[PDB]
């Protein structure tokens, strides 16, 4: 699962390597934490 | 040299079951191939370790018998007893 | 042959099934008639049954009847009470696996395609608009898949729930904010009902550990693994809301 | 030859070389030089000639042959030091080594050496805890 996949396809109606497969810094737990 | 050749084929078989269990031994594979994995030297250093007690050796005890029996010989024919 | 394929109940067809859903879904997504909605097919300007008149369409093979040019498919109202009575009745996966692998994602990309041209976006002249789908129907059948996800917390572990919490991104624009503690409360509820037995169970079995844990710890693992996809197909939903 | 080479294969180096012997300076001069391993099988292009010659009064004996079969030891060996390993572990032969499996590869045997393991992995790290065991060892067998 590209993880931030979700994200991009939020982001894409608004036009708003090392780490291609996986970031610990994009966990979908602390995601939403930080929208709520 | 029949000593050593029996040495060696329960070294192999050693060897083989411990290669066959390995999977269900996980942590204890490491501390079975510690012996295959040391210099031939301290290999028959640590094979020839049952002079007394010190179960810490894996030779069986047949093998054991028989090098035990030598060295009695061995003494004996050297007149130590 | 996409819907047929779809509904097709066959051991040769069940492992490909995914597939010939997502190639339905994409299809739905690019096919410019309302083919779901066949009674208000005339004011669609796109339409073969519309622009080829009856001569030519009766010298191309054509049944010449608008609701039996796609018979197999039933209407989009019929798809709705039929989902609508499932994860209501209790769904059973024997008899019910191929609708929320095809049929569901089907009409997640027709409602995102054709909202544009239902009468609630253009309220002007009403009623000549192409589809009379809602918002009301959106917010019904994401109440729907919320639901029968509910039910499948704990049963039928499998990629489709992912699969579903993909597919159905584009539905979530225009909900009302009351679906929250409609139906998103008693999800969560539920999830994090889940989370604390598994947290308690992993508190209990980490006091004990012998030769012997694995007959256990892999029971929990599979509850920790089970507890993450659901949780993977719960986040996006909710955090995009 | 620090006891790395194998008694039966010095045993036919010797035996090639026996081939033109003549009391081990006879007949076995710079123009023999490459036939010697030509009839003993491996071929010796230019670059094996001038190792046979970089450090070679002008007639070569026995010690000075072998001792040039022991930089010529450092060809073919590729897969032979990589065979051991692939017999013993790597089952899959993924070679991605998975977690518990790599614990153990660097489970100390005797030596019980420290810093090294972390040295690796604070020198590079893998991404993707998830070590190659290929990359992990061609760093050492370069």
């Amino acid at each position: 699962i590209n993880n931030m996949s979700f994200l991009i396809t939020d982001t894409k109606s608004k036009m708003s390597r090392k780490g291609d497969r996986y970031s610990m810094q994009t966990s979908l737990i602390v995601a939403a934490l930080k929208r709520l | 040299d029949d000593f050593v050749a029996k040495l060696q084929d329960n070294q192999r078989f050693r060897y083989n079951e411990v290669m066959q269990a390995l999977n269900m031994s996980a942590a204890l594979t490491a501390r079975k191939t510690k012996e295959f994995r040391s210099p031939p030297q301290e290999q028959i250093n640590m094979l020839l370790n049952f002079k007394d007690d010190k179960s810490e050796c894996p030779c069986p005890e047949e093998i054991r018998d028989q090098l035990l029996d030598f060295h009695e010989d061995l003494m004996t024919h050297c007149g130590i007893e | 042959s996409l819907y047929a394929l779809g509904t097709s109940k066959s051991i040769y067809v069940e492992r490909q099934r995914s597939a010939l859903g997502e190639c339905l879904a994409a299809f739905a997504g690019a096919f410019p008639v309302a083919f779901l909605e066949t009674h208000l097919d005339k004011h669609n300007i796109y339409s073969i049954y519309n622009t080829k008149s009856s001569r030519e369409r009766a010298a191309l093979s054509l049944p010449t009847n608008v609701e039996d040019v796609c018979p197999n498919i039933p209407s989009l109202e019929k798809l709705m009470e039929e989902i609508v009575e499932l994860a209501e009745s209790g769904i059973r996966y024997t008899q019910m696996p191929h609708v929320m692998e095809v049929i569901l994602p089907m009409l997640c990309s027709y409602m995102s395609r054709w909202w544009e041209h239902g009468p609630e976006n253009n309220p002007e002249r009403a009623e000549m608009c192409c589809t009379a789908l809602n918002s009301e129907h959106m917010n019904t059948l994401l109440g729907n898949i919320l639901k029968i996800i509910y039910n499948n917390l704990g049963i039928d572990e499998g990629a489709w729930m992912k699969r579903l919490a993909v597919f159905s991104q584009p539905i979530i624009n225009k909900v009302k904010p009351q679906l929250l503690k409609t139906h998103f409360l008693p999800l969560m509820e539920k999830l994090k009902k889940k989370a604390a037995t598994v947290v308690s169970e992993e508190d209990h079995l980490k006091a004990e550990a012998r030769g012997d844990m694995s007959e256990a710890e892999l029971l929990i693992l599979d509850e920790f693994t089970t507890l993450a996809r659901d949780l993977y197909a719960f986040y996006p939903l909710l955090i995009r809301f | 030859m620090a006891d790395q080479l194998t008694e039966e294969q010095i045993a036919e180096f010797k035996e090639a070389f026996s081939l033109f012997d003549k009391d081990g300076d006879g007949t076995i001069t710079t123009k023999e030089l490459g036939t010697v391993m030509r009839s003993l099988g491996q071929n010796p292009t230019e670059a094996e000639l001038q190792d046979m010659i970089n450090e070679v009064n002008g007639t070569i004996d026995f010690p000075e042959f072998l001792t040039m079969m022991a930089r010529k030891m450092k060809d073919t060996d590729s897969e032979e030091e990589i065979r051991e390993a692939f017999r013993v572990f790597d089952k899959d032969g993924n070679g991605y080594i998975s977690a518990a499996e790599l614990r153990h590869v660097m489970t100390n045997l005797g030596e019980k050496l420290t810093d090294e393991e972390v040295d690796e992995m604070i020198r590079e790290a893998d991404i993707d805890g998830q070590v190659n065991y290929e990359e992990f060892v061609q760093m050492m067998t370069a």
